[PDB]
């Protein structure tokens, strides 16, 4: 479960940095 | 544009 | 059980996180 | 325990994340 | 088990999302 909970974990950092890219231009 | 898609869905609970 | 509980507000979170999903793809493809 | 802290751990997260979903929606119907 | 199916399902919606994820990413960058 942990690598699954780890991989996600760092897909969520990758989201968070595509909305703060996302507000920015916008 | 519009925003990027919702946040990754979270995992379901264990203990 | 505490676990069940937690198992039934992540499973009312999950449902709305499909919908999120649906009306996003959407409005997506229609952007394109 | 260790559980205990699993569970501790995971109510913050979900919570927090249930957040970022809360956000997330805000800034989606905005924007149409 | 109810906690092993759980865990299945959840693990099955990524595909579709990092989808999602990489098509916006796109053209994101074109626009």
């Amino acid at each position: 479960l942990d690598e699954a909970e780890r991989q996600w974990k760092a897909e969520f950092h990758r989201w968070s940095s595509y909305m703060v890219h996302w507000k920015n231009q916008f | 544009l519009l925003t990027p898609p919702p946040p990754p869905l979270f995992p379901p609970p264990f203990f």
